């Protein structure tokens, strides 16, 4: 009911990003649902004298047909003055289950500070150009800014102050316009939970990261070895000898020796098979010196598997792995890479907030232009990560299947 | 006299920390002073401007050519950014056609639109005295003057909240402002739709603003940014592709011009060759001798560009096409149509620059971009024809290393198809020889050597010169393929070697990485491990191939 005054980083001008192309439908939708917010105070037309920009853009979230309006707020984001903060709460990873609740109307009952509105403003984009597109900017707290958690913070402690004071076991997180509460309740307990969090909510995605864990390099056990087995074993030894200092291949290179067929059995020394237990009981170990370091970012790498799965990592300094992970879920993308990729995307970015509540940089296995082409139309999350894209294959990828 | 509406004025400021023009007069002749005194002396009985008085320490030259002519340069440095007045340039092949399209003249409405009154100090302007034996005449401009940085997207802002009312309650007709023209289009009757043009011209009356009673100059066809547009059909404006001697740079950025321009419309436009002649020049007026390649290519666009070719409109209540064939050397085309031999619009696509490549991708490229370009004209992707075979995409994308996607399209059996030269076993091969291969060069004098050791007793050592490590890496491979029957594994330690044929190229710019590309084609199966170098991998010779 009152304005805080908010402004931009100093010698920083407001974002001037070009709205990228949007079929008709998008468009269509995005014309309904301004036009109601724009009934209802959240949005105003603007003139031309407000020469910044934003994308903005339209989506269909999990179990709903209803289309949905997603402001790409990353440059906005980075160049708005950074708030201030909370610790992390390191216990949110650690509870059993974790549900994900979207807080985003709340806040369009909070007006924004004035002089800073201009520096929202958005423009829905007309077929072939005909027109400059229709031009908004917000009054209220837009979502997907990083301004609106920050601002709303002290209503929703009060919010969810009874609520905390009544479940000291519910861990509860804020990020962006999600609401992360996690417990260690049973599903059905836990669901009617939710229900009276989002009744108590009203009057003013189950996750669970107990089933996740870190994932360790495995060798292979056989009876009986061919030249191409062993070439491998040593190629993946030698590659993990990077990431633990004493790892020592020379027994089993020394198997190689000898022009041999890719395909002959040869059968293991016991020099072998002790060097090979000896880098098994190794690998048993965690890294040495992995820590996290909140000054710095954080990189995701995916790679493709084939067959619907994909692997990740995540870390900050190379062979560091701080989460390693394997996606195969099947959820009607079974046709489609890009679509799996997207949803890989979120996945290891909803992860990554609950871990260490920012979202890394991705390292993405794909063409700038198809992604960059295909990605909104199955991005289902209200937040927006940083990518890159790597054109050279990997030699790792094998190495982590 | 009926109360004219007033138009809300724009709030306009200047860039921050800086401060209004402040330039000095060009003293001007006692002919062109006394018509300056007599047009604005006009101007001023009109509204446009304003005397003032000398506490406007604000000044912008003023000149005649009589008419006229203020130069903002300056005012316009230091005046705000503004909303740009279009985000592109619309597309014929995107506009519906109409059985009526009138054309109304909203000029007179252009100085009609009231300047912000805190920012009119800013448009001072002096008329110097005869002789300068008195004080010149002092103005400052009420509306947006012609020339101000801000004129044209204000004006548009106005005229469309004007309009937007209008077109509200007429959702039957379309409106679209350009410039200083508004054009309406209807299926109407041609009486009812002269009747809402009359109903528009009223509405627009209300502001002050006039139309002329006088029919308009424009009229079919419709010549615009090098287009023609007809009441059934479009094309572009004639291409004419003149006789030369010889061609000199600006002559070959002329004729890649008018390709490229007419390449929208005129399937089958080449640019490579010309444009190729352009690498690297820099030098407007050097002549550069043309290539046969060039002479060919040429000859196909004068036997396209023989006779005219016209585009349709769209038809939303149609399915939306495109189909693209293979034209070689990085070259390809497309149509975007919805009915056969009906184009709405056509193009071309050249590849990237890049050290390798295959057709899989550059057309995989092409589908984003047709892709892109149809979203952006008609707001929705197109169904595509492509030449490739529905299983040749399917081992692809199933087997590629990156996440790659296309949308709903069929297989048109139209050659050239794109397929798939060669594919490596994911297994080494049982019953084929083993080629241990390695290659190493000397940084200084630039000799290397490149060879093989097989399971059988084979082995190859071949001597270079003027080569390097990665070179005599490819070189051993390509010994190995050399050598050996239709079925082979091979073992390297190349990580570069790998990198690139795990790309899956069949195109390259170095002639090695083609020539193992060409042995690559002739084998029935290949299997290629790689492992760690100078790890005492017995076969993998590393002192072998540094002696
Ligand atoms: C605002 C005008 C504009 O942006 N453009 C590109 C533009 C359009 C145009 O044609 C139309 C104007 C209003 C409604 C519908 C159309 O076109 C529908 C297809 N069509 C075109 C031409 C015709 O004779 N019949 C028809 O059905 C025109 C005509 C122009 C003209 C000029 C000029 N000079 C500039 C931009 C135009």
């Amino acid at each position: 009911i009152e304005t805080v005054p908010v402004k931009l980083k100093p010698g920083m001008d407001g974002p001037k990003v070009k709205q990228w192309p949007l079929t008709e439908e998008k468009i269509k939708a995005l014309v309904e649902i301004c036009t109601e917010m724009e009934k209802e105070g959240k949005i105003s037309k603007i003139g031309p004298e407000n020469p910044y920009n934003t994308p903005v853009f339209a989506i269909k979230k999990k179990d709903s047909t209803k289309w949905r309006k997603l402001v790409d707020f990353r440059e906005l984001n980075k160049r708005t003055q950074d708030f201030w903060g909370i610790p992390h709460p390191a216990g949110l990873k650690k509870k059993k289950s974790v549900t994900v609740l979207d807080v985003g109307d709340a806040y369009f009952s909070v007006p924004l500070d004035e002089d800073f509105r201009k520096y929202t403003a958005f423009t829905i984009p007309s077929i072939n150009n005909e027109t400059p597109g229709i031009r908004y900017q917000y009054n209220v707290l837009p979502q997907g800014w990083k301004g609106s958690p920050a601002i709303f913070q002290s209503s929703m402690t009060k919010i969810l102050e009874p609520f905390k004071k009544q479940n000291p076991d519910i861990v509860i997180y804020q990020y962006m316009d999600d609401l992360y509460v996690g417990s260690d309740l049973e599903i059905g307990q836990h669901r009617t939970k939710i229900e009276e969090l989002r009744q108590h909510l009203l009057r003013w995605y189950e996750l669970h990261p107990d089933k996740w864990t870190v994932q360790p390099i495995v060798l292979p056990e056989k009876d009986s070895w061919t030249v191409n087995d062993i070439q491998k074993l040593v190629g993946k030894l030698n590659w993990a000898s990077q990431i633990y200092p004493g790892i020592k291949v020379r027994q089993l290179s020394k198997l190689l020796r000898g022009t041999k067929a890719l395909t002959e059995v040869i059968p293991l020394t016991e020099e072998a098979e002790l060097e090979l237990a000896e880098n098994r009981e190794i690998l048993k170990e965690p890294v040495h010196g992995v820590y996290y370091d909140p000054s710095k970012d954080l990189i995701a790498e995916i790679q493709k598997q084939g067959q619907g799965q994909w692997t990740y990592q995540i870390y900050q300094e190379p062979f560091k792995n701080l989460k390693t992970g394997k996606y195969a879920r099947m959820r009607g993308a079974h046709t489609n890479d890009v679509k799996q990729l997207t949803e890989a995307v979120q996945k290891i970015t909803t992860e990554s907030i609950v871990i260490w509540g920012k979202t890394p940089k991705f390292k993405l296995p794909i063409q700038k232009e198809t992604w960059e082409t295909w990605w909104t139309e199955y991005w289902q999350a209200t937040w927006i990560p940083e990518w890159e894209f790597v054109n050279t294959p990997p030699l790792v990828k094998l190495w982590y299947q | 006299m009926v109360p004219i509406s007033p138009i809300e004025t724009v709030p306009v400021k200047l860039k921050p920390g800086m401060d209004g023009p402040k330039v000095k007069q060009w003293p001007l002749t006692e002919e062109k002073i006394k018509a300056l005194v007599e047009i604005c002396t006009e101007m001023e009985k009109e509204g446009k401007i304003s005397k003032i008085g000398p506490e406007n320490p604000y000044n912008t030259p003023v000149f005649a050519i009589w008419r006229k002519l203020v130069d903002f340069r300056e005012l316009n440095k230091r005046t705000q950014d503004f909303w740009e007045v279009q985000l592109g340039i619309p597309h014929p092949a995107g506009l519906k056609k109409k059985k009526s399209v009138t054309v109304l003249d909203v000029g007179d409405a252009y100085f009609s639109v009231p300047l912000d009154e805190d920012f009119r100090k800013y448009t001072a302007f002096t008329i110097p005295s005869i002789n300068n034996e008195t004080p010149g005449i002092r103005y400052q401009y009420n509306v947006l003057p012609q020339g101000w940085k801000g004129s044209p997207a204000i004006f548009q802002s106005s005229m469309t909240k004007i309009l937007e009312p209008f077109a509200a309650q007429n959702p039957d007709i379309v409106i679209c402002q350009y410039m200083d023209d508004l054009y309406v289009g209807s299926d109407l009757e041609i009486g009812q739709h002269r009747t809402k043009i009359e109903e528009l011209r009223q509405h627009l009356l209300r502001w002050g603003l006039t139309t002329p009673d006088k029919k308009h100059q424009k009229e079919p066809p419709f010549l615009w940014m090098g287009y023609e547009l007809h009441p059934d059909k479009w094309t572009v404006q004639p291409i004419v592709l003149p006789e030369k001697d010889s061609w000199t740079v600006n002559d070959i950025q002329k004729l890649v011009g008018k390709l490229n321009w007419a390449s929208q419309i005129y399937p089958g436009i080449k640019v490579r060759q010309l444009s190729k002649l352009l690498r690297g020049t820099k030098a407007l007026t050097e002549v550069i001798p043309l290539t046969e390649e060039a002479e060919l290519e040429l000859a196909e666009n004068r036997e396209i560009l023989k006779e005219p070719v016209h585009g349709v409109y769209y038809d939303p209540s149609k399915d939306l096409i495109a189909e693209i064939q293979k034209q070689g050397q990085g070259q390809w085309t497309y149509q975007i149509y919805q009915e056969p031999f009906k184009n709405l619009k056509t193009g071309k696509y050249a590849r990237m620059r890049g050290a390798h490549t295959n057709d899989v991708k550059q057309l995989t490229e092409a589908v984003q971009k047709i892709t892109t370009e149809s979203i952006v004209i008609w707001g929705k992707t197109p169904k595509f024809k492509l030449p490739i075979q529905k299983e040749t995409w399917e081992t692809w994308w199933t087997e590629y290393w990156q996440a790659t996607w296309i949308p709903e399209w069929e297989f048109v059996n139209t050659p050239p198809l794109v397929k798939l030269w060669y594919q490596l076993e994911k297994e080494p091969i049982v019953g084929a020889e083993t080629f241990y291969v390695d290659g190493a060069a000397n940084r200084e004098t630039k000799l290397g050597k490149a060879g093989y050791v097989t399971n059988k007793g084979r082995q190859k050592v071949v001597p270079l010169t003027n080569t390097t490590n990665q070179k005599t890496e490819l070189q051993a491979i390509y010994l190995a393929l050399q050598d050996s029957g239709l079925e082979v594994n091979i073992v390297t330690d190349s990580q570069y070697a790998l990198g690139i044929i795990q790309a899956q190229p069949d195109k390259s710019e170095s002639e090695l990485v083609n020539q193992i590309i060409e042995q690559l084609i002739k084998k029935e199966k290949v299997y290629l491990a790689w492992v760690p170098a100078h790890k005492g991998i017995g076969g993998n010779e590393q002192v072998d191939k540094l002696v």
